[PDB]
Parts: C-alpha cells; structure tokens; sequence
C-alpha cells in the first residue's frame, strides 16, 4: 500500500505544472514512486494507520480552545518579539550609523 | 555567576552581531533579484552575512552539516559503529574529527565558491581575481572567520548557555527587518503592495504563530503514582503526579540541519559550468519547486525521529520512576515500560514534525503569492517562536532554581 503518496506525486505535479522542465521533473519523480510500487508499503500503510490511532490518543492531550492561554502566549510572543526587535535596533541604528 | 553566564553570552553575541576584494554594492544590487530565492535564503540563515557582506560569509552551516555526516558514520562503517558506541575516550577525538571534517569542508566550500560563484568583477571584486594569490587571501579570510565563529560556539555552548547560534542569525534577521518593512510599506504608498495582502500577510503570522502555541499548549502528561510514606510518620497521600512529556526539542534540529543541507549543494555543485549537465540539475534545484520541499519534509521527519531518539534516553528515566518511587499500575517495569514510553514518544513527536511540516510549507505558497523569499520564511518563524519560547521557559526553569 503505497497508493496514496503516487497519489499525491500526480497531485504535486500537477501543482507544478503551472516552464516544462520542472513538470517534467515532477512526473519523472511520480514514475520513480511508481517504480518504487511496482514490486513493505502495506506494512507502512498499517504503521501511519496506527499512527493515526496514536494521533487521536495524542489529540485527547491536546489542550482544547482557551482565549486566555491563547492571550497568554499571544503577549509573550508579542513581548519577546518586541524584545529582540530592540535588541536589533540598539545593535544595528548605531552600528549602520557608524 | 548565574548573571554573568548571560551578560557574558549577550556581550559576545552584541560584538558578534557587529562584526557579522568583493564590491560589496555590486551584492546589495544582486540580492534585490528573485530566481536565486536561494540566496535571500542564505542571508537568513547569515540573518545577513552576505547581506551585510561579513567576513564570515555563510556562517555555522558547514558545523551542523557535520552532525548529521558523523551520525551516518555511526550506522555506517561498524568498526566506526563500535568506536562511537565505545563510551567516554573516542568522542573527544571523534568530535576533534567533526571538526576536521568542517574545516575541509570549510576549504571544499571555498573552492566551491572560487570556481563556481564568481569568474566576473561583479560577482568578485576589484582586488579578488581570478588569480591564486587574490584566492587564497581569499579563502583565508572566510576560513578564518568561520573558525572564529566555531571557536565562539565551542565557548558558549560549554560555558554559556543553550545553542546560541540560533539566536546570532536569528538577530540578523530581526536587524535586517526594519529595512524590508520600510520597502514594504513604500510599496504600500504604491500600488505594488495592496494594503488588503500586506495586513493578510501580517494575520497569517499571527494564526500560525497561535498555531504553534495550541501545539504547544497541549503537551502529553502521563500521570504515574507514588505511593510513598515517609517513615517520619508525617503521611498524608498516595499521590498521582502526571509526568508532562514535551512534544519536538529544543529547536526544530531537522529544520536548521536540513536548511544547512539545502544551502550547500545549490552554491558548490550547481555553478560549475565548466559538467554543463550538472550546472542544469543545479539550475533547476530551484525551490519554487515541490519536489526539493517534499524530499526535505522526509528528511526532517527522519532526521527529527533520529535527534529525538538521540535527546532522550529511556532506560534511565524508567530507572529514575523506579529510583523516584512511582508506578503505574499493570505495566513490567524496564524495558516493558522502556518499549512503552518509547513506541509513545515515537508516535506523538512524528505528528509534532509532521505539523511543523506543514506550518513550514504554508509560507512558501505566501511567498509565491505576495513575491517573499527568504525572508518571512517557512523555516524560521517557527524556530524563532521556539527558541525565545525556550529560552524564557528555561529561564523561569532555572529561575526557581
């Protein structure tokens, strides 16, 4: 079961279809992920499987909308951003002035 | 002290962003062109190196770039596998090779520039020609400040604290804001930048920014239980404490490893015209492109299990829980908890780069789109999110210390 990623290689050469060249070089990648699933991919097939199951085990740790820890974050982002912006006025006003 | 370690890391790293034969104007001309998106690359990972034409010109790349070499070494070549395996001696000497490994690299690099970048007074200058004596003043002068550099870094990471290297481009770019934002809204006063795209493309750095941070909100915390009386008789509980696993480390490692390895074949291998086959495939590895991004995301994600397979090391937490007291109950301790946390961690950090993949592919298309390059980039928004997130999280850290 490696279907779904030559899937996806038709569907990203068709996104840089579009300046042949590069299209070209798309498709030949699809037929080298075709070549790779001429002859393990199911295997990787069950394994991003259960990895999904995992993804949803690990989704009920994932902390569920809250606008204050969103302000939270948002403000120390803000601030810290703020800071290294200083950091690089300080520095480069007087150093592009000297 | 504790004040003097960071007063001594930002001292060096304010002397370092001032410091950080070739017509250096000639450059500021070339850097206002698309179609190399590459080099506006190079001068965020230099946060502005080539920009601001230092002496050190792309910086603590060829290092990084040795990590990973040495870390296919330990796959590679068993008797290579036996002496990185072999404990305390070996290492020293296996990082004094990281460091031989570097600087032929440093020197491989330098020859790839000297025959590939120039052959033109623009590309050069008006003292460096086409001459051996103008290459190696030349190559000399960059070796010699990227070994200041990695001398810098060897002092910092040991006696300073955290990467640094990181936060040195990472100013860069932030000091090589207020002129691209002065661009930007110049061309707002003109009709090349709509005031519509430029405030979208202020609230898209703001949502994915807020992206990161509900990734990061969120963690994993395993709850495990003591049950612990001290026989001091002062009892009071059984206690479950939840043991908060953390998600991706201490900066994206795949993300600045893999920018290392995207910026150094496009300037050694791809400029050789004199061969012209190679100099097409060079041509081409233009990352306007959908198939350099995805065999970089497959990277990372191979590279971030191996990193992270690296930061921790399992069997001495668990025997930390079984030294620390606390069990959860049904589970064999050692390697069955081993395995355990182990198959968990796996599968929880692999979705965390999967969606660092993703919030990094996202600017690329915004950069197609509004014409960005490597500036506000796909790359570095999340590190610089994550590293003052660490960097303040680890100060408060070791603020209760």
């Amino acid at each position: 079961x490696x279907x779904x990623x030559x899937x996806x290689x038709x569907x990203x050469x068709x996104x840089x279809x579009x300046x042949x060249x590069x299209x070209x070089x798309x498709x030949x990648x699809x037929x080298x992920x075709x070549x790779x699933x001429x002859x393990l991919l199911t295997t990787k097939g069950k394994a991003t499987v259960a990895f999904a199951r995992e993804a949803r085990t690990e989704v009920r740790k994932v902390i569920w909308p809250t606008r204050q820890e969103t302000l939270h974050t948002t403000l120390i982002v803000a601030a810290v951003t703020a800071v290294m912006s200083l950091i690089l006025w300080g520095l480069d006003g007087i150093l592009v002035r000297l | 002290e504790l004040k003097r370690r960071l007063l001594f890391v930002i001292g060096a790293l304010i002397v370092f962003r001032i410091g950080s034969g070739i017509d250096a104007a000639v450059l500021a001309k070339l850097l206002e062109q698309q179609r190399g998106t590459i080099i506006e690359m190079f001068n965020m990972f230099s946060g502005g190196a080539l920009s601001r034409a230092s002496i050190f010109a792309l910086g603590i790349m060829p290092y990084i770039s040795a990590s990973i070499i040495i870390q296919l070494l330990t796959v590679v070549h068993p008797t290579l596998a036996e002496i990185k395996k072999e404990g305390e001696s070996g290492r020293r000497k296996i990082s004094q090779y990281t460091r031989y490994g570097t600087l032929v690299l440093a020197i491989f690099q330098s020859i790839g520039i000297a025959t590939g970048l120039p052959n033109m007074p623009g590309m050069q200058g008006l003292v460096i020609n086409p001459g051996f004596a103008f290459y190696f003043t030349a190559v000399v002068s960059l070796v010699t400040g990227t070994m200041f550099l990695m001398w810098l870094g060897e002092q910092i990471t040991e006696r300073g604290i955290g990467n640094g290297i990181s936060i040195i481009i990472f100013a860069g770019i932030v000091a090589g804001l207020p002129p691209a934002i002065a661009h930007t809204i110049e061309q707002a006063r003109q009709g090349d930048l709509h005031f519509l795209v430029l405030l979208l493309v202020a609230v898209l750095v703001f949502a994915v920014t807020f992206f990161v941070v509900f990734v990061e909100r969120g963690q994993r915390r395993i709850v495990v239980n003591y049950a612990k009386r001290q026989q001091g008789r002062r009892v009071y509980a059984a206690q479950s404490t939840h043991l908060p696993l953390k998600v991706n480390m201490a900066g994206v490692i795949p993300a600045i490893f893999a920018s290392s390895i995207i910026l150094f074949p496009a300037t050694i291998a791809s400029w050789f015209g004199g061969w012209n086959w190679l100099t097409t495939i060079s041509l081409y590895l233009q990352p306007g492109q959908p198939l350099y991004v995805l065999l970089y995301a497959s990277a990372i994600i191979f590279f971030c299990f191996f990193y992270t397979a690296l930061v921790f090391n399992p069997r001495e937490t668990a025997d930390n829980l079984k030294k620390s007291g606390a069990f959860v109950p049904g589970i064999r301790p050692g390697e069955q908890t081993a395995k355990y946390i182990d198959k968990v961690m796996t599968r929880l950090t692999l979705v965390g780069a999967l969606y660092i993949t993703f919030i990094c592919l996202i600017p690329e298309f915004m950069r197609d789109a509004m014409k960005v390059p490597f500036y506000f980039g796909g790359t570095s928004l999340l590190i610089v999110v994550v590293v003052i997130m660490d960097f303040m999280a680890q100060v408060q850290t070791l603020m209760m210390s």
